[PDB]
């Protein structure tokens, strides 16, 4: 449907596409250097949609790879 | 009768002990959690040297986030954004529209979700 | 039309009423940043200031006379008094230049700000020196990259973007000057 | 430990003793002082958890069964394999092996030399500190 | 017991006459366990135990509400609405004393927000609670207020339901009525505006 | 939660006013509710003894039982305060032996001992006035 | 019968008997003359008979 | 009730009331052990929060008033 | 208060000593059992104090593993008896001496 | 729990001096110069005084 860059007629954000570039930039790192990459690509969070007022859902996030680079 | 005293100077003895403990523990947590504190404090200056800072906006959908802690020994804190919030969310929402309240941190979950129940997503 | 004036100092009039007054007025991020964009200043001759930034390192902060940034329609040197720009950057490398000295970090992307005041802003995600990466990871992961293609357009656009920062850092590391 | 008081104290001890329980007795009064800090989780100041890992194996170094005495040149080698940082950083599954492994495999002449002169000498430290590098434990 | 037993068992109502007595009873070391006070509990229709640390919070009377008990307050003598307002008040004074010691190390932070309403009503009505007397005019200057006895229970329905949520909780402390605590919240911020009233100057006084 | 039975003694125990006697009082109005129902032997005696109360109270508690009509089956025995300390002491006894009478002929009692704590301090003042040494809070041993 | 006595503490959580006893239970200083003043004060006025 | 005990037990109860009251006394007990540790709330896995709405509702079933026995 | 947590026969685990607490009479692999089932029983008498202060979610999974075994003890410690089982319901049972040492 | 580096400037000269008062506090003992060779030292009224 939508228009602008390759990313945003993917449906991809420029978030998602702007960390997808970046923890490729970590990969390839010497390993001195990508030691310090996967500490702070590490993605630990839960979320809950809250469609009533009255109770959560689910959604857990432990990834310690990056940011999805699959669909969403 | 005298031991009921005895074993609860041993309940508030090592409460002195664990909360002493639970002040250094917070101590170097916040040491170490400085730093990256102040690294982050870069990247939000260009983007208010170039959008600007205009809270005071009239919108039709606006998505409020309280940013809370997690546990809650922290005292003060959580409950003090939550004064801050309505403070801020009932000065902006004047103008009959749509507000979604989020909060990251549960000890938020616990705190907005009775006092904004029907905007909390 | 410029009926509508928000803003910080306006934003507490509103607050004054509807908010109690038991609170004080909450802080906003301009009251933190010295420096703005439409206040001229900060050339006064072949220098500039340049604030290259990550979310986790704040790289520089010191005063530049070139900085050369790979935005998407090439490189672009700036020099003291740039034309205001918002420059959007793909991957490349990020070259400061104070005088004789250069130092070369390869950015992920991330925008570029050239402001009216002469003051400019790099705004990347992830900025590597170039000795802090092997080249031997770099062209086995390219190769990793141009060869399975999935028809699903939301990995392509990721392989698009794994082609075209894997390629723009082999030539990074075979152009040693 | 910080209950039990001895008046005479240090002036009537073993001096091979004398010169290694003087640092066993602070560290582990050090212990006692962090000794709330050894049910927690986040770490503290490895200046504080250097206390908590000495002082947990140097508690385990005053374990004792009944009705076995030890010899006072045994007990002044086994506190100076604790107190000079000879200690089990191995990961501490193997305890049954090598909580003994000290006396039984440090040859028995440093003994006699140790009770014959009441003195860790400096010709015997480093004899000491030869044999306490060379523990065997091979089946672990 | 037999000494006090056998002069309390005259002062009784008979048939004949009745004779409300009012006897003040010294509890020799602040020890309620002391056997002189512990025998007469047993010798009366209505014990009013006064507390030292409720006088030193300031509240007087310093009636302790969980430890003052009388044969009358059943409902089927003072009706179930006076009788209902008053285990009500209780309940509340009970569980903020649940609380005394977590509000202590731990502060008033991490009670919940349905305790910190427990809280706050509780803190108000041991200052409504709280009475100026017609014989203490003397030495604190403040006038005696007598309260009737309809007035009480419908404030004290008012605190527990939550209709004065609103007011602070020393606009409570040493008023007579429901009333004199909305003219005493207003005044309390009458006087945070009189801050700003006027400048007072003494002009041209020296000759009149 | 506490089931009672029909031979077992169960202590009411607890500080002033916390309602100690409202539990026994229950136990005795109940006792007229089941008298009126049950087959002329699971029928329930029921004996108050009142010990170091004022005389107020115990005819404040004749009148809740003749108006229940549990008066029927009630004896109460009142050695109120006012009374000398033998009466006191020997009124859980003179009380039993009452209530005995029902549990030595095949029907079934019930004695409510109210303040055998006043019984205990009755005791002690008759022991330490006849020169019995005395114990633990001055108690006779 | 009840017996008012003004006192708000009084009234509502432990209230007076007409013709019973009533204890002030106090530990020097804490006002149980204070308070059998203003009983003075409050019901001896209003009573029709004979103070002692 | 965490204080009271009675020597009989069984068969001194109705035995209608034994089929009832055993699900009361040690579902009180549960919402005891749980009753010191309702100053944090974080009520996890709704395991500690509903033996609270059960364990409130048992010990309201209890209460009764003065000289009405049941 | 071992008894008011449901627990029967309510012994304290702790304070109850044997002259036959010996590795020369009973040997020592019952000996080693029953030390080893005080010192967790111990160990979580100790935690019980920062337990009700923080909420045992931070203790790193080395004293969450020593609560979660030391209930288990508890618990295990209990026991239907055939005297009780006319106030319980439950039939008692016996215990084997091999059975209850390779149990723990 | 945080540190001697950020002590304040009006905070860490006391930090300074009070180290050397309670150093000026110590004294050594003739009756101790019979096992620990420095000499004994009596310290007159006015000499404390105008040294502290
Ligand atoms: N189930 C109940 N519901 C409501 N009120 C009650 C209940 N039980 C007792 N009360 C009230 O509690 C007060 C104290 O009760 P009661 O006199 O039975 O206790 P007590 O301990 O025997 O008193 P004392 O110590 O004076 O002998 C009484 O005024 C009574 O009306
Ligand atoms: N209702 C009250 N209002 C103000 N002050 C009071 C009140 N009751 C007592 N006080 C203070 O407490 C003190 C004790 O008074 P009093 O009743 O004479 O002592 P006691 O109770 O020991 O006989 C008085 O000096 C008075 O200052
Ligand atoms: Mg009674
Ligand atoms: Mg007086």
């Amino acid at each position: 449907a939508p228009s602008g860059p390759f990313y945003r007629v993917a449906g991809m954000s420029y978030l998602r596409y702007s960390n997808i570039c970046a923890d490729l930039l970590r990969n390839v790192l010497k390993e001195p250097f990508k030691a310090k990459a996967q500490a702070r690509q590490a993605i630990h969070f839960r979320q809950a949609p809250y469609v009533d007022g009255k109770a959560g859902a689910s959604k857990v996030y432990e990834l310690e790879n990056g940011i999805p680079k699959t669909a969403n | 009768s005298n031991q009921a005293v005895k074993q609860r100077i041993r309940a508030i003895k090592n409460i002195g002990k664990i909360t002493k403990a639970m002040k250094m523990v917070a101590a170097s947590k916040m040491k170490n959690a400085q730093i990256a504190v102040e690294q982050s404090r870069g990247l939000v200056d260009p983007f208010v040297r170039l959008f600007g800072d205009f809270p005071a906006v009239n919108s039709n959908k606006s998505v409020v986030v309280a940013v809370t802690s997690d546990k809650g020994l922290c005292g003060g804190l959580n409950s003090n954004i939550t004064k801050y919030t309505r403070a801020t969310l009932a000065t902006t929402e004047s103008e009959g529209k749509d507000v979604v309240v989020v909060s990251i941190g549960d000890k938020g979950r616990s705190q907005l979700t009775r006092i904004e129940s029907q905007r909390y997503q | 039309e410029a009926a509508a004036p928000a803003g910080p100092k306006e934003f507490t009039e509103v607050w004054n009423k509807k908010a109690p007054s038991t609170l004080i007025v909450p802080e906003f991020p301009s009251n933190y940043t010295a420096v703005k964009a439409v206040g001229e200043g900060q050339v006064h001759g072949d220098a500039f200031p340049v604030n290259f930034y990550t979310p986790h390192s704040i790289l520089s902060q010191a005063q530049k006379d070139t900085v050369v940034l790979p935005g998407v329609d090439g490189y672009f040197g700036v020099k003291a008094s740039h034309v205001p720009t918002i420059a959007q950057l793909k991957p490349g490398v990020v070259e400061l230049h104070s005088g004789a000295e250069s130092e070369k970090f390869f950015v992920s992307g991330g925008f570029a700000f050239v402001h009216p005041n002469g003051v400019t802003d790099i705004c990347v995600l992830e900025a590597a020196t170039l000795d802090q990466v092997d080249p031997a990871a770099v062209k086995s992961a390219l190769a990793a990259a141009s060869a399975a293609q999935p028809t699903d357009e939301f990995e392509q656009a990721a392989n698009r973007a794994a082609i075209e920062l894997y390629s723009a850092l082999e030539s990074a590391v075979e152009a040693k000057a | 430990v910080g209950l039990s008081v001895s008046r005479v104290g240090s002036a009537a001890q073993f001096p091979g003793m004398k010169q290694v329980a003087g640092t066993l007795k602070l560290e582990l009064a050090q212990y006692r002082e962090v000794a709330a800090f050894a049910q927690f989780g986040s770490d503290l100041d490895a200046a504080t958890q250097y206390v908590l890992e000495r002082g947990a194996r140097l508690t385990e170094m005053l374990k004792q069964k009944q009705f076995a005495p030890i010899p006072i040149e045994r007990q002044t080698v086994a506190v100076y394999a604790a107190t000079k940082g000879f200690l089990d950083k191995v990961r501490v599954q193997d305890i049954v092996a090598a909580e003994e492994a000290v006396i039984s495999q440090v040859n028995p002449a440093v003994f006699k030399i140790l009770k014959a002169n009441g003195k860790i000498t400096p010709a015997l430290d480093a004899h000491l500190k030869a044999e306490l590098r060379k523990v065997k434990l091979p089946g672990a | 017991a037999t000494d006090l037993g056998g002069l309390q068992e005259r002062i009784t109502t008979t048939t004949k006459g009745s004779i409300t007595s009012v006897q003040a009873v010294y509890v020799p070391a602040d020890d309620l366990t002391d056997p002189a006070p512990a025998t007469t509990f047993a010798h009366l229709d209505a014990t009013t135990v006064l507390s030292r640390s409720i006088a030193e919070l300031g509240i007087y009377p310093a009636v302790d509400p969980l430890d003052s008990t009388s044969r009358m307050l059943n409902p089927n003598v003072i009706g179930a609405e006076h009788y209902n307002v008053a285990r009500g008040v209780q309940k509340v004074l009970q569980d903020y004393k649940n609380l005394q010691d977590i509000i202590a190390i731990l502060g008033m932070d991490e009670l919940s927000e349905e305790d910190k309403l427990t809280v706050a009503r509780a803190r108000k009505i041991q200052r409504f609670l709280s009475q100026p007397f017609q014989v203490a005019e003397v030495f604190t200057g403040t006038p005696g207020k007598y309260v009737d006895l309809a007035d009480t229970i419908s404030g004290f329905q008012g605190v527990l339901t939550g209709k004065y949520d609103d007011l602070p909780e020393m606009a409570f402390y040493m008023v007579g009525d429901i009333k004199e605590v909305k003219e005493k919240a207003d005044k309390m911020a009458k006087d945070i505006a009189s801050r700003k009233e006027a400048d007072n100057k003494k002009v041209s006084e020296e000759l009149k | 939660l506490v089931p009672i039975g029909r031979g077992q003694r169960e202590l009411i125990i607890g500080d002033r006013q916390t309602g100690k006697t409202a539990v026994a009082i229950d136990a005795i109005i109940h006792q007229k509710n089941c008298n009126e129902q049950v087959p002329k032997a699971q029928r329930v005696y029921c004996v108050y003894v009142a010990v170091g109360q004022k005389r107020s109270t115990v005819a404040q508690l004749v009148k809740l039982f003749t108006q229940t009509g549990a008066m029927r089956y009630t004896i109460m025995v009142s050695a109120t305060a006012s009374d000398a300390a033998p009466l006191q002491f020997l009124a859980p006894y003179s009380g039993c032996a009452m209530a005995e009478y029902f549990r030595d002929t095949g029907k079934h009692g019930l004695i409510i001992y109210d303040d055998l704590s006043k019984q205990s301090v009755a005791y002690r003042q008759m022991s330490l006035l006849l020169r019995r040494p005395p114990g633990r809070e001055a108690f006779p041993g | 019968e009840i017996l008012v006595t003004g006192i708000k503490v009084v009234d509502l959580l432990a209230p007076y008997q007409r013709g019973g006893k009533i204890g002030l239970f106090g530990g020097a200083g804490v006002g149980k003359t204070v308070l059998i003043m203003e009983l003075i004060n409050n019901v001896a006025k209003a009573h029709g008979g004979f103070s002692v």
